[PDB]
């Protein structure tokens, strides 16, 4: 959460060299010291005829701030023939990608063009350069015999690089094949022990590589970004690469096997053209040793307050479960247009608390697009989504945006002190800056006053001037601090005490220190050890009865304290910082004796009570619950009184109750300090005798499914008096209940079919629907809207199959959506009919002979339904337009259901049942 | 007291369906300017009227994909322009026409790299010679002679690119932020026809080509009419395109080929006001596409707010059809050109800040006309007031774009927008950025789903039984037009063949059996072919 911004290390490069475009740390194994690795993709060189071949510079941390290049290669363009070059190094953007290990550093030139040896070309295949002290070898996995766009001609391998712990390089060439991309992992030494300066190809033995995919995958850009970590099983680092253009410009991130190179996982973007994949990064952000995936889509447009789309960016934070699944969350940017997941750079453990950190970057943020960097800390839960600090660029634009934060790197402890560090790179001004992490101290203060309950008529000490005895009380204040790093020995502090803080500018300061009659005393002690809490003490008196009126507004003593510089380490006084979540204020309370008759002790009688109003809450929705408490004091004084309501994992306190003339508006507040959630309420500091209170605490119970049958609360008041300080813990439980409004809607596609029947021929034997009739379609829908869900139910449909041996509405087949399987007592579609190929009224069951479909349901939650789609065919014998009243029939269909089972067995579940019908009226229309 | 005013300061009135405006400076939004004066936590109601002024001067620019594939699209288009005027004349007394073409950034990855130098000039691979890459060139600004368009479009030759996606977004930009060059004029309906038959490069794609300087949104064409930073500056983002589009009041129409249509459609859904249309293979279709999109642009009054102090918030209520009101909305669709709509705006500050002119805007999208609001303020342990979640203090007063006691509620209707556009599919109402269905047996995020709901044959009948029969409801609420649109037709004797639609049948008031059909293909068609000659009882 904190690192020096006062005095960071500034580094520079040539105007337009793009210095600071690729940053990294150099930690040789052969030396005690460490360095900076900064790429200058556009820097000119002394290589014959090479304009802006670019470079890489090793910068000194030894406070010299001098960076001289690194001799990767100084030769010009190699030949193939006379005035026919073989390759073209000018404008190769060498330095655009930089990574290293111990002595081993890989730097590439993704804009390196190569004239194929077959035809005269200029293809951006790209090459790298792996140096190791003296031995320097060119690594160009993409410079193969297979060329042109269709192959690896435009691979630009070196776009993104990275090493695995087992010393193996992962490379990214976006333009491979048809710009789909490609990954190539080659183990070093196989890269080193295979280099032959006389071959522009070189096959590597244990090489791993992704293959050409279908045409549809073209232009995806796999290799745009790369990060590495262990996801798949155990062993080594697996490959992670961002495919910013995958899908439909949606984006996708691929995870590959660290050895097979087979696809493990995949990630897809939510909003297209957002560049979901521009940057990737894997780190265990929550100390459970599991690499977590972070993905940046700097152009994501989130919905702003007003509802309008706004480009601000977003970071996909996928946390790795033990099962191999993910608990992926989301994190949006703060300003519009400043890109955000443009650069995710995982830091070590800045604060060093056993949880890793990470620094997301908005290169074009701040004022005048000077960009800012946000450092987000980790925790057992996941990543603390709130920035713990923001690093702001300080450089103005030269000819284009400074781009501060475009490329950043932090994880190695470049300096002495025990915490990591960070390198950021503003290349629009050609710079790199070293932000040194500062020492973190955790401090523990203590404040305790001797007589706690002040007595006016006590004769103990004596005033400074006059030796007049006065009512005494002592006050001491211990202080203990110890940090985890390079800092101790002299943690000096400035402490400040305060008597009667509650007393504003009104001036009725009921208490004063001894020898210096004033409520404000100043001091400055010291310490260092983690258990040697040096403690200072004092003496304070109380003013005589005839100087003020109090009425017992507790004399609260206050304590403050703070660090100081010249506690820092030699190399530019690296001043420490107190932990973020540690208060510099501690304050206790005093109480003039009053009404605590004769034993001098104020021993009360406390009692709570809750009426059990509204005995039920249903399972499924949020159940509003108000509690009516009756807290009172039947004993004497109750110093610092308070109600302690204990609540479960799904309680959640809303607020008090104002919307009532009978209830009180207590100073209730929610709290969890321990592995416990609970509500507290001020019952008035000195909760006077006979003081009766009756208020309302509302909640909103979330369910948690089965999980037993009732929910307890534990009420109790607790005070500061040495005797009878607490009330009997009164427990209160409310019972869970089951409610599931289930219903059955039905409908008919052609609800009305007019019998004059346009175009129809009476066939000897039907073969198609057209030979039969129209398509009358019934649809029944079983839906559960109730809070509680059910586990099983029964559905019964009765079909008006035929009347007197004669068919009417021959079902072809039926379809189901949701949790249900069906079965017809009769075979549906006996006459094997297929698609195109080229009494007085009411009918249905009861009158006609049924064909029944019985369906087994099971699993309809709070807002889920089950649908049955019956597809009929009006069998056109509904004719008989000759003799009587063939004039009109109404084909009735009716389905019913019975919810037979629920997931809760504990609660008294009753059966839900109901029915409905569906008609298809076939009338004569014209006549 | 010290009352809060709302004094209208300038009241130019709508120019009733008169687009040519004889020095009448043509108004389209009535209350041109007002000046309210708020006090602490006080509000003030007012309103604004805006009409789709008939005969509004159009402007049309022709941005086309000049990739080798759109060679045949240059054939059946060299005649166009002249062919366009006869259509647009029926729509405007004045019309400017224009042209300009794109290909892709003339650099390494996209362009034909540099194998033989014999390529910097053409596309030598077949034997035919075309043209070198160019990115974006402006030829023929916006002029009157619909023939001049034909003269230039004849002089146009196609080019050839290596990469699949073209870099036409750079063009959409330059052809929006370069007002003078193109010749976009003030009081005139603006239209940018973006024709393309292939994918496109988005922003950041330029990293490969070595471009790390992002788009600035400024004009970069020079006297030579070629986009200069084409090679020095990366593609424009959906946000920045979207930004400059609204500021210059341009309407982006995507005339795109079938293969790539669904694409530019989701690209359409991120740039509101974008119209997509299925261009033909030989792009002859470009017209009954253009003269179509125009109808779409002028069938909705969306209200946009430029600026506005964070301190105060506006609340809108759009009344559009027969003065029935629609609360919580600043947009009306389904309109015909000439109609007028009214929105009743409100304003309130949460405790007045410090004096300043503070003058903001409220205007329809695409319209030059706007309502200028100058605001002035007549000013001269813990806190249980909470519950959190936007709730402030004193006693709890939510922020702008928030409502309700606890402050859970929202003003946003976008979460209630639908597939079709109508709020909550027409079956329900938006309540705190979330539909609550007036359940005819329906459910869904926007109430889209309704299995047990009556078939279309029942929904559409309502239409035919009026648009062709002058009776039933719709006739009764005067809504059998904007509400029940589509397109009816009295189909000769029997009906249609294409079995990609439903055939309906019904008995009407007069005891006769009406027979229709609901179709829907091409560009979202919706004909209702009505078999004329209903079967009725004889005598
Ligand atoms: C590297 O040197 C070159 C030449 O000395 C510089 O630019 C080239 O030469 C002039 C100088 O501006 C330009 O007009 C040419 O267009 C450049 N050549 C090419 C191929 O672009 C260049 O500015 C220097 N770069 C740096 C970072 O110092
Ligand atoms: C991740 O995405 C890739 C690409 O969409 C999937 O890989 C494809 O898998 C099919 C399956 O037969 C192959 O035919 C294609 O050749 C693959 N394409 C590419 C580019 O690799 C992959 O399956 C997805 N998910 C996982 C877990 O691998
Ligand atoms: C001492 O009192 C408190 C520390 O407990 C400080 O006042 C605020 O306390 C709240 C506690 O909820 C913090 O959230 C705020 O950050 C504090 N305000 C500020 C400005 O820091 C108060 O500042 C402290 N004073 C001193 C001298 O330490
Ligand atoms: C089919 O016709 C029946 C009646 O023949 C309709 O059901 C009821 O019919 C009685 C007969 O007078 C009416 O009084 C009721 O009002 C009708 N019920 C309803 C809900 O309208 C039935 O509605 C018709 N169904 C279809 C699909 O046309
Ligand atoms: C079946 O449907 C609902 C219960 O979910 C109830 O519907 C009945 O109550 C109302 C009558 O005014 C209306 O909603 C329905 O028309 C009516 N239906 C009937 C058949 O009376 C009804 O109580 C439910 N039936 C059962 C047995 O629970
Ligand atoms: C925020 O909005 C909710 C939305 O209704 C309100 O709370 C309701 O919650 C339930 C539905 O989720 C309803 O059944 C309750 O009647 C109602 N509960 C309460 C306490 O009002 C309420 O305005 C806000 N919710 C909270 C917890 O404050
Ligand atoms: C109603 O359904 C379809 C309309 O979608 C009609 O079928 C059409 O296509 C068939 C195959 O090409 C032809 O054989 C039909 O003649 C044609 N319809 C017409 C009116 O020509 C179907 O016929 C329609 N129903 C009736 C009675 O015409
Ligand atoms: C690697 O081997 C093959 C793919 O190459 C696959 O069957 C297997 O599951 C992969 N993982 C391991 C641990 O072998
Ligand atoms: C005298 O001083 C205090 C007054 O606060 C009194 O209560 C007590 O009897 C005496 N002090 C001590 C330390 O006993
Ligand atoms: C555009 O719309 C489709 C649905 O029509 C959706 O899947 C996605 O947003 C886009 N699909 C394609 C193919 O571009
Ligand atoms: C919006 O709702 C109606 C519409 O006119 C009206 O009350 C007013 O204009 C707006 N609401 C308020 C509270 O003023
Ligand atoms: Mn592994
Ligand atoms: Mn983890
Ligand atoms: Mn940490
Ligand atoms: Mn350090
Ligand atoms: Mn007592
Ligand atoms: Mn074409």
């Amino acid at each position: 959460f904190n690192l020096d911004v006062d005095s960071p290390a500034e580094y520079s490069g040539p105007e337009g060299s793009y210095f600071g475009f690729a940053v990294d740390f150099f930690v040789p194994s052969a030396s005690s010291r460490m360095f900076l690795l900064v790429g200058a993709p556009k820097a000119n060189t002394t290589q014959p005829g090479i304009v802006e071949g670019g470079q890489v510079l090793k910068c000194d941390w030894s406070s010299t701030r001098r960076c001289q290049p690194i001799e990767f290669d100084a030769t010009g363009n190699r030949d193939y023939a006379k005035d026919d070059p073989l390759e073209f190094k000018s404008h190769q953007w060498f330095g655009a990608s930089v990574r290293s290990k111990q002595d081993k550093i890989l730097a590439c030139a993704p804009l390196y063009h190569w004239r194929t040896e077959m035809k005269q070309e200029r293809e951006p295949v790209g090459t790298c350069f792996l140096q190791d002290g003296t031995k320097t070898v060119e690594y160009a996995p993409c410079r193969s015999q297979d060329i042109d766009a269709d192959g690896q001609g435009f691979c630009q391998g070196g776009f993104s690089i990275d090493f695995t712990k087992a010393d193996r390089v992962l490379l990214g060439g976006p333009g491979s094949f048809y710009w789909q991309g490609q990954l190539i992992s080659d183990q070093v030494a196989e890269i080193v022990s295979k280099y032959d300066p006389n071959v522009y190809s070189i096959k590597y033995n244990n090489q791993l590589a992704t293959r050409t995919a279908q045409a549809i995958f073209d232009d995806s850009y796999l290799g745009y970004s790369v990060a590495v970590g262990d996801f798949n099983g155990d062993g080594i680092d697996d490959f992670v690469s961002g495919v910013p253009r995958a899908a439909r410009t949606l984006g996708m991130v691929y995870i590959y096997d660290g050895k097979n190179m087979s696809s493990l996982y995949n990630f897809t973007g939510e909003q297209m053209a957002a560049y979901f994949g521009f940057s990737v990064a894997a780190t265990d952000i929550n100390g459970d040793d599991y690499a977590d995936v972070f993905i940046g889509a700097p152009l994501f447009m989130d919905r702003g307050s007003d509802g309008k789309l706004q480009e601000v960016g977003q970071v996909s934070v996928s946390l790795q479960r033990a099962s191999g699944d993910f608990q992926t969350t989301k994190l949006n940017g703060f300003e519009v247009f400043a890109r955000f997941g443009s650069a995710i750079a995982p830091l070590g453990d800045l604060d060093q608390d056993g949880f890793n950190d990470i620094a997301i970057a908005a290169p074009y943020g701040g004022e005048d697009k000077k960009g800012i960097v946000y450092i987000f800390n980790g925790r057992s839960t996941g990543l603390n989504a709130v920035p713990s600090q923001i690093l702001e660029g300080q450089w103005a634009a030269r000819s284009m945006p400074p781009s501060f934060g475009y490329s950043m790197k932090g994880a190695t402890d470049i300096d002495k002190n025990g915490y990591p560090d960070l390198i950021v790179g503003a290349f629009g001004v050609d710079r790199a800056i070293l932000y040194r992490a500062r020492p973190v101290i955790t401090v523990n203060a203590g404040l305790e006053v001797y007589p706690s309950i002040l007595n006016q008529d006590n004769k103990t000490c004596s005033l400074p001037g006059t030796a007049l005895k006065v009512s005494c009380f002592n006050v001491r204040f211990c202080l203990k601090a110890d940090g985890k790093g390079v800092l101790p020995r002299k943690l000096n502090f400035q402490v400040e005490l305060l008597l009667d803080k509650l007393k504003q500018k009104g001036a009725i300061r009921r208490a004063l220190f001894l020898y210096s009659r004033s409520p404000s005393h100043s001091k400055n002690m010291t310490i260092s050890r983690g258990g040697l809490m040096q403690c200072e003490e004092l003496i304070a008196y109380l003013r005589d009865e005839s100087e003020f009126r109090d009425k017992l507004t507790p004399i609260t003593i206050f304590m403050e304290y703070r660090l100081d510089y010249r506690t820092a380490a030699d190399t530019t006084g690296l001043q420490p910082i107190l932990n973020q979540f540690t208060p510099a204020n501690i304050s206790r309370q005093a109480h003039i004796l009053l009404d605590c008759g004769e034993d001098n002790v104020c021993k009360p009688k406390l009692e709570v009570s809750v009426d059990s109003d509204q005995k039920k809450i249903y399972i499924g929705d949020d159940n509003p619950l108000t509690l009516i408490v009756k807290a009172q004091n039947q004993g004497e004084g109750a110093y610092e009184a308070e109600l302690i309501v204990s609540i479960p994992l799904q309680a959640d306190f809303i607020g008090v109750v104002r919307n009532n003339e009978a209830l009180a508006r207590l100073s209730c507040a929610f709290k969890t300090e321990n592995q416990t959630r609970q509500v507290v309420c001020d019952l008035g500091n000195p909760m006077k005798a006979g003081t009766q209170l009756l208020a309302g605490l509302r909640f909103s119970v979330h369910q948690q499914s089965e999980m037993d049958t009732s929910v307890k609360f534990d009420l109790q008041i607790q005070s500061s008096n040495l005797f009878d300080k607490v009330s009997p813990v009164v427990s209160h439980k409310v019972d869970l209940a089951v409610l599931a409004a289930v219903e059955i809607r039905g409908v008919s596609s052609p609800d009305h079919v007019f019998l004059p029947i346009p175009n129809w021929e009476h066939k000897e034997n039907p073969e198609t629907e057209e030979d039969v009739g129209p398509v009358v379609q019934h649809i029944y829908e079983l839906r559960n809207n109730g809070p509680s869900s059910f586990s099983k139910a029964m559905l019964h449909l009765q079909w008006p199959y035929k009347y007197n041996n004669n068919t009417l509405l021959y079902i072809l087949h039926y379809d189901i959506d949701g949790p249900m399987n069906c079965t017809s007592d009769m075979e549906i579609n006996p006459l094997r009919i297929k698609i195109s190929s080229l009494d007085i009224h009411t009918l249905g069951c009861g009158v006609a002979q049924c064909l029944k479909i019985v369906c087994q349901v099971g699993r309809l939650d709070r807002g889920k339904s089950a649908i049955l789609y019956v597809k009929s065919l009006l069998w056109t014998e509904t004719f008989m337009n000759k003799e009587n009243q063939n004039h009109s029939y109404s084909l009735k269909s009716s389905a019913s259901f019975n919810v037979i089972e629920f997931p809760y067995k504990n609660l008294p579940i009753e059966d839900i049942t109901n029915s409905t019908l569906v008609t298809t009226n076939v009338t004569w229309g014209i006549q | 007291e010290f009352p809060v005013s709302e004094a209208r300061v300038l009241e130019d009135r709508p120019l009733s369906d008169k687009g040519s405006g004889d020095s009448s400076q043509v108004t389209q939004v009535s209350p041109q300017r007002i000046a309210l004066r708020l006090r602490p936590d006080d509000s003030k109601n007012f309103s604004i009227q805006v009409r789709q002024v008939e005969d509004y001067p159009v402007d049309i620019y022709y941005l086309m994909d000049l990739s080798y594939s759109m060679k045949d699209d240059l054939w059946s288009i060299q005649n166009l322009g002249t062919k366009l005027a006869t259509q647009m004349r029926k729509l405007t007394s004045n019309l400017r026409i224009g042209f300009g073409a794109f290909v892709d950034k003339p650099v390494s990855p996209y362009m034909y790299i540099s194998p033989p130098e014999a390529l910097e000039n053409p596309c030598y691979d077949m034997k035919t010679t075309c043209l070198p890459m160019f990115g974006y060139k402006h030829v023929l600004t916006l002029t009157d002679q619909v023939t001049r368009f034909n003269e230039e479009v004849k002089k146009q030759s196609v080019s050839r690119n290596r990469d699949a996606p073209e870099g036409g977004f750079d063009a959409i930009m330059q052809a929006t932020v370069c007002d003078e060059k193109i010749g976009w004029r003030n009081d005139a309906s603006h239209l940018l026809v973006f024709t393309t038959d292939a994918k496109t490069h988005i922003a950041l794609d330029g990293r490969l080509a070595g471009i790390v300087q992002p788009n600035d949104g400024q004009c970069h064409v020079g006297s030579d009419n070629h986009y200069s930073a084409s090679t020095t500056m990366d593609y424009p983002s959906l946000g920045l395109m979207t930004e400059k589009l609204s500021q210059k009041n341009i309407n982006l129409i995507f005339a795109v080929t079938e293969n790539v249509v669904n694409l530019y459609q989701n690209y359409s859904e991120l740039i509101p006001g974008t119209t997509v249309g299925v261009l033909s293979m030989d792009s002859s279709n470009v017209l009954q596409l253009i003269v179509d999109a125009y109808g779409k642009i002028r069938s909705k009054v969306e209200l946009e707010v430029r600026d506005l102090p964070e301190e105060l918030s506006l609340s809108f209520n759009a009344t559009c059809l027969n003065n029935e009101v629609i609360p919580g909305l600043k947009s009306c669709m389904g309109l015909k050109i000439g109609d007028t709509v009214s929105f009743s705006i409100e304003a309130k500050v949460r405790g007045c800040p410090q004096e300043k002119e503070k003058s903001f805007t409220i205007k329809p999208v695409g319209f030059k006309d706007s309502l200028i609001v100058q605001v002035t303020f007549d000013c001269d342990k813990g806190e249980m007031c909470s519950g959190h979640g936007q709730c402030s203090c004193g006693d709890c007063l939510c922020d702008s774009d928030w409502t309700g006691y606890y402050c859970n509620c929202t003003t946003r209707t976008d979460t209630c927008m639908s597939s079709n556009g109508l709020l909550c599919s027409g079956r329900g109402k938006c309540e705190c950025g979330s539909c609550v269905c007036i359940q005819p047996g329906s459910y869904g995020d926007t109430c889209e789903k309704c299995p047990t709901c009556p078939d279309a044959c029942t929904f559409k009948k309502e239409c035919v039984e009026c648009k062709k029969f002058d009776r039933e409801p719709y006739m009764t609420e005067n809504t059998c037009n904007r509400y029940c649109r589509d397109e009816i037709e009295s189909v000769k004797e029997l009906k249609d063949t294409g079995k990609d639609a439903v055939n309906c049948t019904y008995k009407n008031e007069d005891d006769c059996v009406v027979r229709f059909q609901y179709y829907e293909d091409s560009s979202g068609k919706s004909i209702l072919y009505v078999v004329e000659e209903p079967e009725c009882p004889k005598g």
